[PDB]
């Protein structure tokens, strides 16, 4: 239960997100879950919000 | 009157020598005697000219550099200083040693002399410091790594001759035309005198402290200097070949990982000297060119030289006796210039220091790379030709 | 000898850095 | 041993050079 | 000959008296 | 010796250059 996004700076209204991957490079971001044991992931789109 | 050449164990006679004449080995052709040439007294004043003039040399900036607006300025002990706040104490000691610390030690053992002249202390290792010091005063080494490193970043920003500039030159000339004119056997036999030989007994050994031909005493000791005087060096063979070993294995931790780190923008370069050489060759192949064979071909060059002839001496291989000489004189000329790395990445560290824009820092990889030339040199100097002349 | 100490502590610094690469070195993971 | 007397010197300055890297340290604290 | 020793301790004097001479006066602010 | 060693290292850039030297196509 792992989650993968790739964070990119874009021009987004009434705000714009990834102020700090456009300064030091666009990254991959990651969160941890309680799955049992996984080698291949599937990214994702937005990154979900986590809380 | 008579001597022993120190290198191949040739036994001849020594004619008188005149100033500009030179004597060398009738077999192998090595220099052995000189004479005449300058005196103390000139020696101690250009050593107080040496001591007047290096403060205001290393203190003042070697050259400004306009980046973004600012002005930066920079020297060796700025450049030292921030090596040391890294964290790399053993690189930055080891730079001091080399142009810093050398000249220091110059001038203490010209100035021990003459209170010794005046006093009369004992003087037997300050002689054989002073004959095995002139490898590693290096200042025109450091003068060509701050002419590389100022043609590297003349496109990066605006450089400005500083005022200081001047004064190391002239350091520089000075330590040149003193070391070129500073003989030793001259100060051996001034202040301790001994008398030759029947020109013929086939018993007089060579010393390797100071080349003195005579037999030893009851002690075994050399008359003129409190050494031990033996045929050939004590474990030359195993020392070598451990100095060779280690080279060889620090050689690889000094390749693999990064040298130079460039924060560019927040963002890390983090590249090795493989890749760094590959970009200079991609941008500036002309000094790239003068940079890669004083580099990483001198190193290579010295292993494989130094291999080769511990495997002749172990094969009793006859063949190239007349070349492997030649190739050993030239590894031995050759080894002091690889250097020039680390003199021109401490240049580069102490000019390009924008707070985030540009940092340049030094990576765990230095260390490595100036433990092995070290090395290298030692095993070098450590080798001894007579038992190449002796494998026959 | 005391020389031919000299490489050994070298060569298991090296080992150490081996066991730090090993430290460093971690799972490879693909994704998509 | 005279030939002792040129290195020994040198690593008294590295020593040096250590006990400038070790009073630049106060008091270490963990942030959460 | 002693001719450089002579020059070289002239400038290095001179570089002195211009170093003792570019000195100014210092101030604590708040 | 310094000549055989020039010669290794232009061999492997040249041996770096060929392993990817593709197919070059003309675009207008
Ligand atoms: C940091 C920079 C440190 C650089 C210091 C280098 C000094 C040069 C030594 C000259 C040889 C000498 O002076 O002494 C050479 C003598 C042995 O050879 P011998 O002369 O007695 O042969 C004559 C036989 N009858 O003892 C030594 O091996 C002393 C040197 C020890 C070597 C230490 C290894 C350094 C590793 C650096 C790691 C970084
Ligand atoms: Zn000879
Ligand atoms: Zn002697």
């Amino acid at each position: 239960e792992t989650q993968f996004w790739l964070v990119t700076p874009k021009a987004s209204l009434a705000g714009v997100s990834g102020l700090d991957a456009l300064v030091g490079g666009n990254y991959i971001g990651m969160m941890p879950g309680k799955g049992k044991e996984q080698d291949h992931f599937v990214a994702l789109d937005t990154q979900p919000k986590y809380r | 009157d008579y001597q022993r050449c120190p290198q191949c164990d040739m036994l001849f006679s020594l004619p008188e020598i005149n100033s500009h004449q030179s004597a060398y080995c009738p077999r192998c052709q090595a220099k052995i005697r000189d004479g005449r040439d300058w005196s103390l007294t000139r020696l101690a004043a250009m050593a107080f000219t040496m001591l007047l003039l290096m403060p205001f040399a290393w203190g003042e900036p070697l050259l400004h550099i306009w980046l973004l607006g600012i002005r930066i300025d920079a020297n060796v002990m700025q450049g030292i200083w921030q090596m040391t706040k890294q964290g790399d104490a053993i690189t930055g000691s080891m730079v001091f040693f080399c142009v810093i610390g050398a000249p220091l030690i110059l001038v203490t053992s010209i100035a021990y002399l003459w209170f010794g002249n005046r006093l009369g202390m004992n003087l037997r290792p300050v002689l054989l410091m002073l004959e095995r010091l002139k490898e590693w005063v290096m200042l025109d080494i450091y003068l060509v790594g701050i002419g590389v490193a100022s043609i590297k970043v003349q496109d990066y920003a605006h450089i400005q001759a500083g005022v200081g500039l001047f004064s190391f030159v002239a350091l520089v000339i000075l330590t040149t035309v003193t070391l070129s004119h500073l003989n030793v056997e001259e100060l051996w036999e001034r202040f301790y005198p001994q008398r030759p030989a029947t020109r013929r007994d086939e018993k007089l050994r060579v010393c390797l402290g100071c080349h003195f031909t005579g037999y030893p005493d009851q002690r075994g000791r050399c008359p003129r200097c409190h050494i031990p005087l033996r045929l050939r060096r004590r474990h030359s063979l195993q020392k070598c070949w451990a100095a060779l070993l280690a080279s060889i294995v620090l050689l690889l931790p000094a390749n693999l990982l990064p040298i130079s780190i460039i924060y560019l923008n927040g963002g890390r370069q983090e590249d090795t000297i493989l890749s760094g050489i590959m970009s200079l060759a991609s941008s500036n192949i002309a000094v790239a060119g003068i940079v890669f064979i004083a580099s990483i071909l001198v190193p290579f060059t010295k292993v494989i030289v130094m291999f080769t002839l511990l495997l002749s001496i172990h094969f009793k291989c006859q063949q190239g006796l007349r070349t492997r000489i030649l190739l050993l004189r030239m590894v031995t000329w050759i080894g002091r210039w690889s250097m020039l790395d680390l003199f021109v990445i401490s240049l580069t560290m102490s000019l390009i220091n924008r707070d985030q824009i540009l940092a340049f820092t030094m990576g765990p990889a230095a260390f490595y790379f100036g433990a092995a030339v070290i090395l290298t040199i030692l095993a070098v100097e450590w080798l001894d030709s007579r038992l190449l002349w002796d494998a026959h | 000898s005391p020389f031919w100490l000299l490489p050994f502590i070298a060569l298991m610094i090296a080992s150490w850095l081996i066991w730090d690469s090993y430290q460093d070195r971690g799972n490879t993971v693909t994704i998509d």
